[PDB]
């Protein structure tokens, strides 16, 4: 009976905490590796503005230019792998989440036809309702989807060659975070705590 | 149906909702379930002078019987002191959008930014039910406020609630503000 | 004989190392010269002074690595009238010879950038020479590899 | 001449990712049955006809008496685990491949090919390699398999005695 679906969400609800813990120090550790990349592409930016034979010292030389470049590129090449290893690990979670979510409802659409929406609508004392707890995981996936793909085709848009994006990616990344409800993992937990 | 007004014990770290930070009138287990009380639900507050004011209740656990902790800002709001007793009504009623409300300011007049003030009055106090003729309190960068809100208007129709039965409004991020 | 060779090998494990940490140190000396001239006397002179010192601690390991080639070539020289693990033996005079002129090369580069660094105009030369101090660009990544490999060979 | 397995999972910290990908792992005995030498190349050929070159390493306990290799080494090969091989230490002289010739994989949606030769010849820096064999490159994650067609070596010259040659910055690519 109902006691199915309480059981499921029971089930459910410590997933989705520890998996945002994950997520959290995913996107932890992503964050001073991009900033070390948009350093490395100001540094190589610079780098190109001269002629580097008309520069008294420099001039005996037979070839810096390209040696230095291919070292800040092979430099660049390695924290942007860095990053991508990072990124799987956000697929990976987002992936978790979205199959247990689904799991739920469909548990629910399985039953939902002897458990009157009334008896779904019963808010007791330390219970919000089940009516609102599969709406909050509902939102919960949607957030984690919306947050993955919005993340990839920002990271997935780096091209050397493009001088500028590189050393302005920073503020938009963390521009990415600063506009969801960071209250949406932390309070369900709290909101759903007592639930167990 | 009727409590003894404390003052609250305040020690929340992990107080829950990043939100429900304002309304917060704590109460105990068993108390929510004398009164079918449930989380983040609305609460109405009646007292023995005759002043209402409506709260997100909250069970946060460690607190006795009858004792439902307020904020000392509603203790003021409604004029009550650690020890009185209150009536406690779980809402019912219907809960709306609010377009509309209006409301003066205290003593502390410098004129402040109109709409600046109206952001933050907005960014710090969702969910806040109000009635007509209550007090909020924004601390906008340090400096306190006091605003005395003389009508309000809800998207339904009517225009300002002293039974638990009836409308109610609140401010969410598409209301008007009026200063006069 | 090829107990040298091991010796070698260690040695130019150990030089290289502290080859790294006095370019870690020289470039932050570096930045403090480059934040004290963008900011606008004496005291950026005890500057480039220390600098020149760091210079002068990498050209002793540069002469110690020279004569660790030069040994090597000896032996290679003398095994002429067969090893741990069947390796030409010259093919060790040829990876100590590689990197010896990696390391000079980068350390000749280093020089000039020293010699340069103190007075230099626009920022953009500034920030291409801590560059240059830093990436090392004359030290292709495989001699890492190839010291492994020779290394390796040896325990 | 020995049995092919599966790579190992013992990679090292050091020598870089670049190096790890392209490598063959062996045992002591097997360095020192076919007397092949450390950090030199070696030629791999499959009785099909199928012959790649590749860098040899002894890896601490390994299986005396087989040689590991990629997935893609058995890709590019057409081999199993379990199957037979043919190994040789390469004695002939190598040198520097001047210009090369590439197919690429075709599905070239809009390839800069400016910035796809920058990358294959960062990512092969040290890489011999015969007409016909293919390249794996990763163009910003979104890997790439190239054909090679024909080679010109330095001194226009077009068995595991012969010549063969490697890649630099100075190799132009041609399609």
């Amino acid at each position: 009976p109902l006691l199915a679906v309480q059981e499921a969400l029971k089930k459910c609800f410590p997933v989705v905490e520890e998996q945002q813990g994950l997520w959290q120090s995913a996107l932890r550790d992503c964050q001073p590796l991009l900033s070390s990349l948009s350093n490395l592409a100001e540094q190589l930016q610079a780098a190109q503005n001269l002629r580097f034979e008309d520069v008294p010292a420099l001039r005996a030389f037979p070839d810096l230019k390209e040696r230095l470049r291919r070292k800040q590129l092979v430099a660049g090449d390695i924290v942007l792998d860095k990053l991508g290893e990072r990124l799987a690990i956000l697929l990976k979670v987002r992936d978790m989440v979205s199959s247990h979510v689904e799991r739920v409802f469909q548990i629910y659409e399985q039953h939902a036809d002897t458990v009157g929406i009334d008896a779904v609508l019963q808010p007791s004392a330390v219970s919000p309702s089940v009516a609102d707890m599969l709406e909050w995981l509902q939102d919960i996936e949607r957030h984690y989807r919306k947050s993955y793909l919005k993340r990839k085709y920002l990271l997935s848009s780096i091209q050397w060659g493009d001088l500028a994006n590189i050393q302005a990616l920073p503020k938009a990344w963390d521009r990415i975070s600063k506009d969801e409800h960071q209250d949406l993992v932390q309070d369900i937990l709290l909101n759903v705590s007592f639930f167990l | 149906g009727t409590l003894t007004v404390t003052n609250l014990l305040e020690k929340v770290d992990d107080k829950i909702p990043k939100t429900f930070q304002n309304s917060l009138i704590h109460l105990g287990l068993n108390t929510m379930k004398s009164a079918n009380i449930c989380i983040g639900r609305p609460v109405l507050l009646t007292s023995l002078n005759g002043k209402q004011e409506v709260y997100t209740a909250w069970p946060m656990a460690g607190f006795p019987g009858g004792k439902v902790g307020l904020s000392e800002m509603a203790q003021k709001n409604v004029g009550v002191r650690p020890g009185d007793a209150i009536q406690v009504q779980p809402l019912v009623g219907a809960v709306l959008q609010a377009e509309e409300m209006d409301v003066a300011l205290s003593d502390k007049d410098m004129e402040i930014n109109e709409e600046e003030l109206t952001g933050c009055i907005l960014r710090k106090l969702d969910g806040k039910i109000v009635l007509p003729g209550n007090f909020l309190y924004c601390t906008f960068y340090g400096r306190p406020y006091k605003l005395q809100v003389l009508r309000v208007k809800g998207a339904d129709g009517m225009i300002l609630a002293k039974c638990n039965t009836d409308t109610f409004y609140f401010i969410s991020s598409t209301t008007r503000v009026n200063f006069t | 004989s090829a107990r040298k060779i091991k010796d070698n090998a260690a040695d130019w494990h150990n030089l290289i190392l502290k080859w790294e940490t006095l370019n870690d140190a020289g470039f932050t000396t570096a930045n403090n010269i480059a934040n004290l001239k963008i900011s606008l006397n004496e005291e950026l002179e005890k500057l480039c002074e220390e600098l020149q010192a760091t210079l002068d601690g990498l050209t002793k390991i540069q002469v110690k690595m020279e004569k660790l080639s030069s040994t090597t070539k000896g032996i290679c020289e003398l095994e002429n009238y067969p090893l741990f693990h069947t390796w030409p033996t010259t093919h060790f005079y040829e990876v100590s010879h590689k990197l010896l002129e990696m390391y000079r090369k980068e350390l000749l580069l280093k020089r000039t950038v020293a010699k340069e660094l103190a007075h230099t105009g626009d920022p953009d030369l500034t920030l291409s020479y801590l560059s240059m101090w830093l990436h090392q660009p004359y030290v292709e990544s495989d001699s890492r590899l190839h010291l492994e490999s020779m290394l390796l060979e040896t325990g």
